[PDB]
């Protein structure tokens, strides 16, 4: 499990409203919130709160920045035959989707091109020539607890689950990838019909195939808002996933975790955690919200 | 000028139905109808009758049905008796948002149609519990839209602290956290009334086993009826509101003042040197707690009955030879004190004898967030398992408003203490 | 504010009809007539239970359904057979079912649908609804298959109101069928997402308190009945009598289940058979009087509701159940505050001078699934009498969905024995 927090710059609404930057990021692990705050008699002060990573990325940071230390050491993890498993968290607006996905609409340059691209370049290295494997790809949307193939035309899916408990969902369509170009084209399609804004969860897959067996595969997940009564569902959700991830080094269920379950119950599995900060005093109480769920993920390594 | 009373839901309804009842009786005011000074609270309506300046507002009928029962029936009119049909359900989400959206038009509206017949109105005296179903959402709720419609216009709430034993609900201290964050920023000062301390008075004073609602009420009756008096007789203590508020709270964060009522004493004369003397004594106090730890920030004594200042005088002198005067680092030594001849009348059937003379003393001190921690605990503790938060979110709430409201919370909390020393 | 009661099944119907018959004496109610009888109070909450028609009447707002004529014609010519609505029954006439797949797909939808359309007509009669409650057996099929329909197709039409079923979960001894662990798991399922609260009555438990600790040799399923039956009416007294509470049902669903997966309460009674108070809170503690096979020692205690019975002082019962929590101060939870809740109402039950009746959200139902799931995955390992679903349409991991999901329920509960 590695925990991660990036900060995004101001945007152009942000500025002009003139607000103000209450982060700061000092060294690659520390990232400190400047909390404004009053005392009862009105006076204005700051409580300056420290908090801790693996890697903490300032508002400089370029998404292949932000990848080579999240995703791509994890890339490895499903050739050595694991499962990892890459999560974006954090306020609506924060970053999750321009992080993954390209930014936004350049799906080349989010994370899961990125990590892509390093499929194909590891596939065709001596160490993992002779493994003959096939690269295959998925991408899917998580709304209210059920589940939409956006490969597929948000083709809704369907969950199963034996009593041995490992999960299945029928119909998901799996596409044969053989370039970089390819899975670029197959994150167009998903993201031009996905439910920008948060609302669902987005996960896009990417497996690795022999013979009949599945060798490795990688989840990334681009999470819904962490801030109509859906709410309780992404809650519940990112109750859940906190749970699972933490079991993993070492409930109460949702859809999320039911179909990602596979990738944290076994030994072979690696996780990582980016939560995404929106630098704005006005969201001061969405970001110390995200920090603390992210302490308590990396309080289980 | 005018003064205008809300009382929404169960608590807010019944402690107002008592605290009306016993105005009418120092007023002289037969249930029927009829008998400026006594026109702060009461419209002189029709030829004849006089009554009040109220709205009592609850999401099911029951409890105001009842009103429209016993005596008292004829005092009101149909239209300031507001009604619901379906429950608040115990959950703030509920009252603030799913629920209340439904009723808050007509609330509104018709408290608007109470406002009009009145010369230059003063504000608006609010009467709900803290924990409960619509007495923390609906309030809430009110209280927002209260102060777009009315600028300036004051806002004073009489708020009920849950505790345990006269019988809370699990998801209360959610609840009070909750209302007490939005609802903060939009009054100018509230009274919390512990229904601990309230039972605990019944029980060393009145002598009860089993204290009953229609038991504390009847004695809360009593604190809010010296606390308004003032500005109901007229010319006396805390006249016009603003002068009221600008003698207890000294800074923005809608200060709690810290209530204590007089001789409480069982039917069936205390020296004006010794009831003030029983004013500086924990264990009969309005809100579980102790002062001789905190400061004090501004005090007020609220004389009812034959009292003469020379003595009020003395009885200080000698409150303060022998005793936790604590007061803080920047703030005088108070003591606005008030008289108001007009002796302490109490219900017929009641359980506590007519009485020469009763003080009240509003002091705004800094144990009076002992109470806010009490309440942060039990919150801070379930919220660590998200223990109902569902139920919320369910009705459309964001679980990022849990966080929200405690974090002002830890931030009261924190002020409160800042002003020490 | 008001409520419909669905009743359906053999077992259901059986259990409701005492249920029926208890509470209407209880109120003053003849097989038709109205009151009689020198109380008073009865009558303020009597619309929670009784839509009434013309004249006096008080007719009962109950459905009644099931697959086979017979058991139905069981109440009509029985105990207060004249006081339901003639209308208001649905036969079934067709295979009963004591298979799953029958009652909750082929068989059942058939039904469904002249059910679905009487409880429209109750409900919207109703000035305002609060929720449904239905009885009926887990093990079996025409209630545990089609209840479980009816209810998937209350919400849908109700998502609004709440969801309230009194379910008999079936044991080894006493049980008519082999396939029972079968009809058990494939219900518990559907119990878990589309109810709110769920009261276990467990047969197990149920036998063992009549022989066990009653010297009654073989139990009826008569003497069995009276238990849930006076059960029954303990658990519902707040919401239909006095002016103390008051009981959203809402509200009890608010309080009593901290977490969404439905949690299941084990109910227990205190005097039985067919009282000093501290006797009796000792009692109505005592895993030897719990209606669920389980034990709270082996879990603890989520939140608790207790409700008691007669003309005796609250001073006492205040003091006796706070002196519970303290000589098993370790059993209850404690990252929940005031998590028992103690209502007192002045109203006896039958016979008895003194009651006293326990609601109780613990950790240690865990036990009570994990024992059902024994026989199951014991049994569909090497598919067991299978083919009888698979026929009637089912597919076969539809079984294996159920056990999953049912297994977790265990996982969860066990997981919340937390600190
Ligand atoms: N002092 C006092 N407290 C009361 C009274 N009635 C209820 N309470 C308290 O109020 C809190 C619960 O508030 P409720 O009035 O029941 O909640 P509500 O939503 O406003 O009313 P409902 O719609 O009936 O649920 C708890 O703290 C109770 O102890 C009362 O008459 N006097
Ligand atoms: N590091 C960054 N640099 C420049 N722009 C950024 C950066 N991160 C995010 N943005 C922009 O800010 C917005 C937030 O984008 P994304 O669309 O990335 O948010 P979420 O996905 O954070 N939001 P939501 O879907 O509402 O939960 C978009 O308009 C992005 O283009
Ligand atoms: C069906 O009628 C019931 C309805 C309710 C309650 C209950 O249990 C005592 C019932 O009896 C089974 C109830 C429950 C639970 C609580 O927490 C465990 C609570 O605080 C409170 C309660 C009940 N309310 C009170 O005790 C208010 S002072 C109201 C909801
Ligand atoms: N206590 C109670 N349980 C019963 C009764 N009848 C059956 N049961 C139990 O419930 C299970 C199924 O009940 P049954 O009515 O035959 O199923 P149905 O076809 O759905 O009506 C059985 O396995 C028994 O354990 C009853 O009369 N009372
Ligand atoms: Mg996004
Ligand atoms: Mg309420």
């Amino acid at each position: 499990i590695c925990v991660c927090v990036r900060k995004r710059p101001l945007n152009k609404q942000e500025l002009a409203k003139k607000e103000i930057d209450v982060i700061s990021v000092p060294s690659k692990c520390l990232l400190l919130v400047h909390e404004p705050k009053l005392k009862v008699d009105l006076t204005k002060y700051l409580e300056n709160q420290a908090f801790c990573f693996d890697f903490a990325f300032d508002e400089t940071a370029s998404n292949e920045v932000v990848y080579r230390f999240t995703a791509r050491p994890l890339v490895q993890t499903i050739f050595e035959g694991g499962k990892a498993t890459c999560f974006a968290y954090g306020q609506t607006g924060s970053g999750k989707t321009h992080t993954m996905g390209g930014d936004l609409q350049n799906a080349s340059k989010g994370i899961y091109a990125m990590a892509s691209r390093d499929v194909f370049l590891l596939k065709n290295q001596p160490r993992y020539r002779n493994l003959n494997l096939e690269v295959y790809v998925t991408f899917f949307e998580i709304y209210n607890g059920k589940v939409f193939d956006l490969l597929n035309k948000k083709a809704k899916l369907r969950v199963l689950e034996d009593s041995r408990q490992q999960v299945q969902v029928v119909g998901l369509q799996e596409y044969l990838v053989t370039c970089a170009d390819d899975v670029i084209k197959m994150i167009n399609m998903g993201s031009a019909c996905r439910t920008n804004s948060s609302r669902s969860h987005a996960c896009f897959q990417i497996l690795l195939r022999t013979k009949g067996r599945l060798h490795g595969k990688f989840s990334l997940v681009d999470l819904a808002g962490n801030e109509r009564m859906e709410g309780a569902e992404i809650n519940k959700s990112l109750l859940a996933l906190k749970e699972c991830i933490r079991a993993l080094g070492q409930f109460r269920e949702s859809k999320l975790t039911q179909v990602l379950r596979d990738s944290f119950i076994g030994e072979n599995s690696r996780t990582c955690m980016i939560a995404m900060i929106s630098p704005g005093i006005s969201s001061c109480e969405y970001t110390l919200n995200t920090l603390r769920y992210a302490d308590r993920v990396k309080e289980l390594s | 000028r005018e003064c205008i009373s809300i009382h929404v839901g169960q608590a807010g309804v019944q402690i107002g139905n008592a605290c009306w009842e016993l105005y009418c009786l120092e007023h002289g005011i037969q249930p029927d109808g009829q008998m400026d000074s006594f026109n702060t609270f009461f419209s002189e309506t029709g030829a004849g009758k006089h009554v009040p300046r109220a709205v009592f507002v609850d999401l099911e009928p029951t409890v105001i049905d009842e009103v429209r029962t016993g005596t008292y029936r004829q005092l009101f009119h149909p239209e300031q008796l507001i009604t619901g049909k379906e429950d608040a359900a115990n959950n703030y989400a509920r009252g603030h948002y799913t629920i209340g959206k439904e009723i808050i038009d007509l609330v509104l509206d018709r408290i608007r149609k109470l406002a009009d017949q009145c010369t230059g109105l003063q504000g608006f005296s609010v009467f709900h519990s803290f924990g409960g179903g619509t007495g923390s959402g609906f309030t809430s709720l009110l209280m927002e839209r209260l102060s777009v419609d009315y600028g300036k216009k004051s806002k004073l709430e009489f708020s009920i602290y849950p505790a345990p034993q006269v019988s809370t609900a699990v998801v209360e201290p959610y609840n009070s956290i909750l209302t007490t964050h939005t609802t903060l920023e939009h009054s100018d000062c509230a009274f919390m009334v512990d229904n601990e301390a309230i039972y605990d008075i019944c029980r060393r004073n009145l002598d009860i086993e089993r204290p009953t609602y229609t038991n504390l009420n009847r004695l809360i009756g009593q604190i809010v009826s010296s606390i308004t008096a003032s500005l109901r007789f007229d010319g006396a203590l805390n006249v016009d509101l603003t002068e009221f508020q600008t003698n207890l709270v000294p800074y923005p964060r809608i200060h709690f003042p810290l209530a204590t009522y007089a001789p409480v004493i069982s039917a069936e004369q205390l020296s004006v040197a010794e009831i003030t003397n029983a004013c500086f004594e924990p264990a009969n106090q309005m809100v579980k707690c102790d002062p001789r730890h905190g400061k004090y920030m501004a005090c007020c004594l609220l004389y009812r009955g034959d009292v003469v200042p020379k003595d009020v005088n003395a009885a200080i002198a000698t409150i303060k030879t022998k005793r936790t005067i604590q007061f803080v680092d920047w703030c005088p030594t108070g003591f606005k004190v008030g008289i108001n001849y007009e002796p302490p009348t109490v219900v017929p059937g009641g359980d506590l004898a007519k009485v020469q003379r009763a003080v009240c003393m509003l002091s705004n001190t800094t144990a009076i967030a002992e109470a806010w921690a009490r309440l942060d605990h039990k919150f801070d503790l379930m919220y660590a398992k998200r223990a109902f938060v569902h139920w919320y979110v369910g009705e459309g709430m964001e679980e990022g408003e849990f966080s929200e409201a405690r974090e002002d919370m830890a931030a009261l909390e924190k002020d409160y203490e800042e002003v020490g020393v | 504010r008001e409520i419909v009661h669905i009743q359906a099944g053999q077992c259901g119907n059986q259990i409701g009809a005492k249920f029926w018959e208890v509470i209407s004496d209880e109120h003053g109610i003849d097989p038709t007539g109205s009151y009689h009888g020198d109380s008073d109070l009865q009558l303020e909450r009597i619309n929670v239970y009784y839509n009434e028609a013309a004249g006096n009447k008080y007719v009962p707002r109950a459905i009644l359904v099931d697959l086979e004529p017979g058991t139905m014609d069981s109440v009509r010519s029985g105990p207060f057979g004249q006081i339901f609505r003639p209308d208001n029954f649905v036969f079934g006439q067709s295979g009963a079912g004591n298979n799953w797949a029958k009652g909750h797909y082929t068989e059942g939808a058939e039904l469904v649908d002249s059910v679905l359309d009487v409880v429209r007509k109750e409900s919207e009669s109703c000035d305002c609804l609060q929720g449904f409650q239905l009885t009926h057996s887990l093990g079996g099929g025409t209630g545990s298959g089609m209840g479980t329909l009816l209810i998937s197709k209350i919400r849908e039409e109700y998502p609004d109101r709440i969801m309230n079923t009194f379910s008999v979960v079936p044991s080894p001894k006493v049980s008519d069928t082999v396939v029972e662990p079968y009809n058990a798991t494939l219900s518990v399922h559907q119990l878990v997402e589309n109810t709110d609260e769920t009261y276990c009555i467990d047969n197990e438990a149920l036998y063992d308190i009549c022989f066990r600790t009653l010297k009654l040799t073989t139990p009826t399923y008569g003497d069995l009945n009276h238990l849930v039956s006076a059960t029954m009416s303990g658990v519902t007294t707040c919401l239909r009598f006095p002016g103390q509470l008051n009981a959203d049902l809402r509200k009890l669903a608010v309080n009593m289940v901290p977490f969404p997966r439905l949690h299941f309460f084990m109910p227990g009674f205190a005097p039985l058979t067919s009282l000093t108070v501290p006797e009796l809170t000792q009692q109505m503690f005592d895993a030897k009087n719990m209606m669920a096979a389980c034990d709270p020692r082996h879990g603890r205690y989520l939140t608790v509701a207790a409700v008691f019975r007669g003309r005796m002082s609250m001073k006492e019962v205040d003091e006796q159940m706070l002196n519970v929590q303290n000589k098993n101060s370790s059993y209850f939870v404690e990252w929940i505050p005031n998590n028992v809740k103690t209502a007192v109402c002045d109203i006896p039950p039958r016979g008895l001078k003194m009651s006293a009746t326990f609601i109780g959200n613990s950790t240690a139902i865990q036990e009570l699934f994990k024992r059902i799931s024994e026989q199951f995955t014991a049994m569909f390992r090497r598919k067991a009498f299978l083919h009888w679903y698979t026929g009637e349409g089912m597919d076969e991991m539809e079984f294996t969905e159920a056990e999953s999901n049912m297994n977790d329920l265990v996982s969860e509960y066990q997981q919340y024995q937390d600190a």
